[PDB]
């Protein structure tokens, strides 16, 4: 749980030295960036369900995945495989508000694949999910923001893979 | 908005030596948001409080009032 | 061989069955994880932190029985210690100075609420969140703080996945207030009773039980 | 055993495949070490095969 | 940083971060220059800071440099001055944050644990924080001390 | 208020108001005149913004209006610009507030349920909302509108 | 607990297709064996105690178990020992009315030998008197339910060694 | 023990022993040595003790001995006996322990359960530990007697 | 949780034998040896914030572990390490009073050299610390009960080694 | 593996610091106990199969685990527990000789516990067959290599605990 | 391993389309880069061995990390610390030429928090240490490739994050 911010802070408290000016040019990037992130960040909490309904109709709905056997087929499985986008795209905003993919470490990626591997999902399916769901946030904030949004949509991948 | 009421809940006989004293008669402060749980575990005894009050002045704002 | 008594979701999510800490393992520090498949209503074995005949599985009735000299004590108030002793469940440790609630959440000495809703407060003050919530991967934090607040680890996918919607729906204080409004934790520990530890996993009864000293004469004649 | 794992990675090119050739292989490595597992591992006609 | 706490009680409420603390971040960042400011004059006076402040704990608390207390002797005293400036690491920390959890996570957090088993007096160290924090004062500007002094009241407080 | 919801924050923690808080409070203080400008521009435009933006909502969602729609007649159709009518009224509450508070109690917390039972679309009202920020952003002025169109976006993410 | 009806439904529905006049021959068949399974568990329930005491008698009573040291022998893990002869007859009768091994998989055998071998508890002994109240049980519901109450029983042993 | 019992309560706390505790584990090793002497008296006369114990259960419960009845022969009546000589057994473990813990695991935790699986009438053991603690008065002194008398009391009373 | 006076009855009821001459012998040492016990865990119990201050300075304080990027840097982590040295001191007093390490196997070690080594907290570091209370309580009680204490402290110390 | 002698200069290393005159006392103490611990190796060098033979006599024969269906039943099992238990015998005592349990940490016990759970190795009587041949161990080496044979021995129980 | 090729038209393929125009436009962006990449490539390659020493010499040299203790102490542990900052140059440097982070995510970023968690090499200094290689980097190769190579390495600072 460090942002961007903390990161810097704790990095210098660990050295026991007071805050460097090099650590300065780099919260100074922070608090640049800052409005362009937060202003995402809303946009993202409006469309929040929009955005995992379109990436489950771009990359999930009408495929093996979700017709009989597929492992979102049953009524129960979908509603558990949309409430775990959900999840992905709630921390990928903090992680964008904070400018650190450690809450995905620790809130998401800690256990994640060894609990998907033990269920049965597909992670490669999942990652196609997440991919698409990358496309729709970008489009939905704006490709300035989108970039932002992107890495941290990866670390998701990355983690889950 | 805590309601106190104080209820000689029924006895439910549960009591072999123990003590049953404290059970049986209760004066106990409620979140309004919890008294209806309150109000189903006073089902369960069989007792309905004797005498009901809320510590907050209005009962109702529209807008606020929390 | 059959099935492990593994956590459902995976062997990471059973933390070491300590005193307090949440010490779960890390996917990545050491790579170790065995991921075997779990149906979607198993249910772990759990040796009991008392006496055998007296278990949930074969003796439901008998959930309150206290579990004696063979398990851990049982605080209960009368009208204390029983502050001292929900801060010694709710967290595992005595809380340092300024972390303590003080009178400002104990008004159970005066008895305006029951030790049900002490332990309520405990659970969704910010000391609580910040050790057992935030730094935990969600379904480690699930398991530890049901752990912590009922006396049991979870049995399987269907306690996790009921557990699981409520907590992304509501967060940390509708997952405390789902375990602490269960049925199980008004059957034991009624709403007069601090938790207390009612069951072990196997593998935590190995920790205790097989260290020399402990070991006795289990396991040869 | 993990080092009989990486040594079938190693001089092999594949990991285990079967309860049997674990049980045979952690065996040699009992009776010998890694001297023997070498041994063993290169001597196997998968090593001259492949 | 308000940003880890913002996130930090929508995460624990499973909510997608409020209109009310996303502007509160939105302010934090504007800040940021004057923030980052603050915290370099505060760091190249820190010299200057501890050594007035710590002549000022000794003079208003006698006892502390007095036999028996926990800074008698040299190397004792040279300890104290190195919690100060610690406590004013942490402080330029918190500054620059734009909350006082860095400062707390780092140093308030168990302190009168910390103290109490050292044997030193927890309101003396207190002492002398608000001498660092009437040392500050002067050397930063009205509008300015007021934030930082804000950071050394919690401080303070917390070890009261 | 901003300064209710922090005091009663602070009040369960048994603190007094925390640096952060007090900066929050102090900041509220500071954009009170704008807060009270932009809610009399917005309260100017009350009928405009509402009416437009249901007109906005009805030729997006043709079938709020066809047979079949909750929205069918003009008594109902009237009920479902009240509706909008509401939730703007709310909105300014919440922009002179500085908080979602009044928002969220008046007019946020079980309206799932309570449309829900009327047999009313929530996601068409999401739409609806969506039509009112817009128009509102546009009568309002563009750097007071972005503070605007978070506390919209706060009610329209709720709607669900 | 996956049943034959339940098993044989959801394989149908896996496939996604209505269900098949095969698929109804084999629940014809299953809701033909029903009369003895029913009997069976009758049977079973009126004299659980009895099966149970007449296998502790022929296995474990009056042996070392049962004597100081032995596992068997205070009182506690005495009644603890019964208390899982009757888990392992109870499941057993729920199989045999399922016709299906699942809830056997699902409830009983996972991780018991792993809590078996924490506790000190004899598998080998285990099985054995297992074995025992197969013998009794087969007595008791006769050669049709004994031959199925048989696989159900040899199951749980196969697993518990 | 006792030693347990008071460390057990003071682990639950996470205290030292307080001094209330201390107390009594002094006044319990104070009287160790008269808890020895009284269990040795039963140990020395172990077969005294079974002996006329089974005569005076048998007397006045002749059903449990006669045919048909669950100790009829010689065999049977043996282990009838038997467990009389463990029960006497755990409570020499008692008196010297200081506390009914020994008998309550050993062998008062599912009698109920145990004695109904091998058919067993529970209220006729109960009978044989009453006339074991009457035989037992006779052999030992009145104030020792009153001692070991408690825990063959535990015994009775737990299988009722 | 088991005394010596636990162990020695819990021996005997093993071997199904009424406490015989050599066990009571045992015993009478035990009941012999309580007094002295008993003010040792007194004389513990008053100075254990001493106990642990003079050992958390002589092995502890002025060094690499209390300076910055070190375990016990950051007051949250020293206070920790000075309440994990009172456990180490109160459940050392608890078994001394016992007479057993039962005690400090099931409460204390019970994992506590997997924990440390996941967070990282030095056991060496730790071994010096809790040797140290050895010294500073030895000098507080008495050698004759400082003997008594120390196979427990050794105890402690061997198990996080 | 760290014996002794690396342990102290590598905590020395770490340090950064030559080796003190306080560690020299700790090389020298080992040095001092090198001629018994290379004695004692040689007894136990010569006298293994009796060790192992004695112990597996005195606890895992005649019980449960040889009968069929307890684990060490099988000609094949009973070599196999044999084999383990000469593993643990050859590297307790090369711990013996270099003074460090960090061979029995990083040759046997890392991974062992999560192997013999997956195999169904019973876990209490692989502890109390190595705590046998502790017993044999003491008596053919001596008490005085006893005491230090003892502490490896634990340490091995402890891990597979 | 996928080059933007590889990407683009498995996208199309996938979709069944043939290549479509704004398909076209992002590989003639590549194929126009092509001479910008193999002349940076080549670059990198004559000088990756004082790109690494000078990012070494300007973060890591000098530190905590090379004190002892640090985590790059050892000489060894330099040599190796050297070696993967060669790795992480000589990937990105494959990145660039391929246009696409796939070789990052399928060879560097499959092992590398497992590898450097268990390693306990510090994510903080390594980050730094990456990044400082960007700046040289694009010093060496100018402002077009130092943005391209720039990106790559970003990825893998992220990715260690
Ligand atoms: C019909 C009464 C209403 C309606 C439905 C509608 N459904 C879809 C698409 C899907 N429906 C499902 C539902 C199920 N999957 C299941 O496994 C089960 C139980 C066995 C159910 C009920 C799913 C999974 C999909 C999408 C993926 C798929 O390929 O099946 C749509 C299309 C959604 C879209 O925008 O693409 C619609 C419109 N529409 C109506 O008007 C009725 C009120
Ligand atoms: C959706 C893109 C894919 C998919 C997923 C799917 N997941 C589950 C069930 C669970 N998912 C999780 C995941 C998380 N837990 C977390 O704490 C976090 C971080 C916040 C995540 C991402 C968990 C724990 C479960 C278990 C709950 C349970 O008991 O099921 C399912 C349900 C499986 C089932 O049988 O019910 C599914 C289907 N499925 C897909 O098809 C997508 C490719
Ligand atoms: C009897 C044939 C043998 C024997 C058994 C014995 N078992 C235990 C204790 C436990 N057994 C279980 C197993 C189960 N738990 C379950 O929920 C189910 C249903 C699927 C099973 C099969 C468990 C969990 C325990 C632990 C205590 C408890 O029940 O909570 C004991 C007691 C051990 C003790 O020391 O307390 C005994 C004695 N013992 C024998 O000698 C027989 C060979
Ligand atoms: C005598 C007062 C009454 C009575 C008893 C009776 N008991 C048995 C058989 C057994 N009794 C036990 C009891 C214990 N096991 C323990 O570990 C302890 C505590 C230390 C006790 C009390 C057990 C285990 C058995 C089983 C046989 C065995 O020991 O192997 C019998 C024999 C019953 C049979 O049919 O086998 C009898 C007759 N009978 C009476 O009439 C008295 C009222
Ligand atoms: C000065 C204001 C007062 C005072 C203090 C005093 N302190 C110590 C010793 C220590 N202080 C610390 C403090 C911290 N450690 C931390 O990690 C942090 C947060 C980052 C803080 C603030 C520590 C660790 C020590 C121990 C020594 C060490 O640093 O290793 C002493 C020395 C006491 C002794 O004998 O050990 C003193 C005297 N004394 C005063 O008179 C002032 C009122
Ligand atoms: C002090 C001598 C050394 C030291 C220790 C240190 N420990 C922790 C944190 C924890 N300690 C434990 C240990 C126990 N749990 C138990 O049940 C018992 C026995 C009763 C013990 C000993 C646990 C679980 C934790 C983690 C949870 C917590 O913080 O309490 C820390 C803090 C580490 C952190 O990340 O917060 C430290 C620093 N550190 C030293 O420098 C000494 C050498
Ligand atoms: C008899 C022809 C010869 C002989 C044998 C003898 N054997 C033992 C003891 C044991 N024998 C076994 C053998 C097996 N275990 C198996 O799993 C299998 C295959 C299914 C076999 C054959 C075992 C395990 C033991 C140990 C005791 C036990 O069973 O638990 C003895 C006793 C040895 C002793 O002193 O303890 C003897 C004497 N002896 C002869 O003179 C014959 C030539
Ligand atoms: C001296 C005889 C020759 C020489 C050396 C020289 N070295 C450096 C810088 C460093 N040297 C080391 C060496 C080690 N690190 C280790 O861990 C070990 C083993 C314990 C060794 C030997 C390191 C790490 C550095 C980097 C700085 C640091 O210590 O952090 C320099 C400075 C290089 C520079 O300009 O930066 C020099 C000059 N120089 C000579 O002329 C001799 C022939
Ligand atoms: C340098 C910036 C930091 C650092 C590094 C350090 N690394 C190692 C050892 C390893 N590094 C790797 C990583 C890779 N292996 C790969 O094949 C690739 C590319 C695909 C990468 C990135 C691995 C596998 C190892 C371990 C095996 C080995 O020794 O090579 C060490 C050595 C640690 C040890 O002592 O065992 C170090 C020190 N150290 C620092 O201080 C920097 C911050």
């Amino acid at each position: 749980m460090q942002d961007a911010i903390t990161a810097v802070i704790n990095a210098s408290d660990v050295q026991g030295k007071y805050l460097d000016t090099a650590a300065m040019e780099k919260l100074k990037a922070y608090f640049a960036t800052g409005e362009l992130r937060v202003r995402a960040a809303s946009v993202i909490s409006a469309n929040a369900a929009n955005i995992v309904k379109e990436a489950v109709a771009k990359s999930l709905l009408y495929s093996d995945i979700t017709r009989p056997g597929g492992n979102m087929y049953t009524t129960r499985r979908y509603a558990a495989c949309i409430r775990d986008l959900d999840y992905y795209l709630r921390y990928a905003t903090y992680a964008m508000l904070a400018g650190d993919p450690s809450i995905l470490d620790e809130r998401v990626l800690n256990g994640l694949k060894e609990t998907y591997n033990s269920l049965g999902v597909p992670i490669a399916a999942t990652v196609q999910a997440i991919q698409a769901m990358k496309e729709v946030t970008a489009s939905l904030v704006g490709a300035d923001a989108g970039k932002e949004m992107g890495i941290y949509f990866d670390y998701i991948c990355s983690g889950l893979s | 908005r805590m309601f106190k009421i104080t209820a000689c809940v029924p006895s439910q006989t549960r009591i072999r030596t123990q003590r049953e004293l404290q059970n049986t008669y209760f004066t106990k402060l409620v979140p309004y948001e919890n008294w209806f749980r309150e109000q189903q575990r006073i089902q369960k005894m069989g007792g309905k409080i004797v005498k009901v009050e809320l510590f907050t002045g209005k009962p109702g704002v529209n807008t606020g009032l929390a | 061989q059959p099935l492990p008594d593994q956590h459902p979701y995976g062997s990471g999510n059973d933390p070491l069955e300590i005193q307090f800490g949440a010490i779960f393992p890390k996917e990545k520090k050491n790579p170790s994880a065995r991921p075997q498949p779990f149906n979607k209503d198993t249910r772990r074995i759990l040796i009991a932190r008392g006496p055998g005949i007296n278990n949930q599985v074969s003796n439901p009735g008998a959930r309150g029985l206290t579990p004696g000299t063979l398990g851990p004590k049982v605080f209960k108030l009368d009208q204390q210690r029983v502050i001292r002793a929900a801060y010694l469940q709710v967290f595992g440790r005595d809380v340092y100075e300024g972390q303590r609630q003080k009178v400002a959440e104990i008004k159970l000495e005066n008895g305006e609420i029951s030790v049900r809703e002490f332990v309520r407060i405990l659970a969704k003050s910010n000391l609580f969140r910040s050790l057992y919530w935030t730094p935990l991967y969600v379904t480690k934090a699930i398991e530890y703080i049901h752990r912590r607040l009922l006396g049991r680890p979870t049995y399987g996918r269907q306690e996790m996945n009921a557990y699981f919607d409520i907590a992304s729906k509501k967060g940390l204080y509708g997952l405390v207030d789902a375990i602490i409004d269960s049925q199980e934790y008004s059957e034991a520990f009624g709403e007069d009773t601090v938790p207390y530890e009612r069951y072990i996993t196997p593998q935590g009864l190995a920790l205790r039980s097989l260290r020399v000293g402990t070991i006795g004469e289990t396991g040869v004649p | 055993s993990r080092a009989l794992e990486l040594a079938f990675r190693h001089i092999l090119g594949r990991g285990p495949s079967s309860r049997e050739e674990v049980q045979t292989y952690f065996a040699i490595i009992s009776k010998g070490g890694l001297p023997a597992l070498v041994d063993a591992l290169v001597d196997s006609k998968e090593y001259s095969d492949y | 940083s308000v940003v880890t706490k913002s996130i930090v009680n929508a995460d624990a409420e499973a909510r997608y971060l409020s209109p009310g603390e996303l502007d509160r971040i939105k302010n934090f960042v504007s800040t940021g220059e004057r923030r980052l400011r603050i915290a370099q004059t505060l760091t190249e006076n820190r010299e200057r800071i501890v050594k007035q402040a710590g002549d000022q704990l000794f003079q208003k608390r006698p006892d502390v440099v007095s036999p028996g207390g926990n800074a008698y002797g040299e190397e004792m005293t040279a300890t104290c001055l190195r919690d100060l400036d610690y406590y004013l690491r942490l402080v330029t920390y918190g500054i620059v944050a734009g909350d006082v959890t860095p400062i707390e996570e780092i140093g308030l957090v168990g302190v009168r644990e910390m103290y109490n088993s050292l044997g030193t007096p927890i309101p003396a160290v207190a002492e002398g924080i608000r001498a660092m924090k009437n040392v500050a004062c002067s050397l930063l500007s009205a509008e300015d001390a007021a934030e930082a002094g804000s950071y050394f009241d919690f401080v303070i407080g917390a070890m009261q």
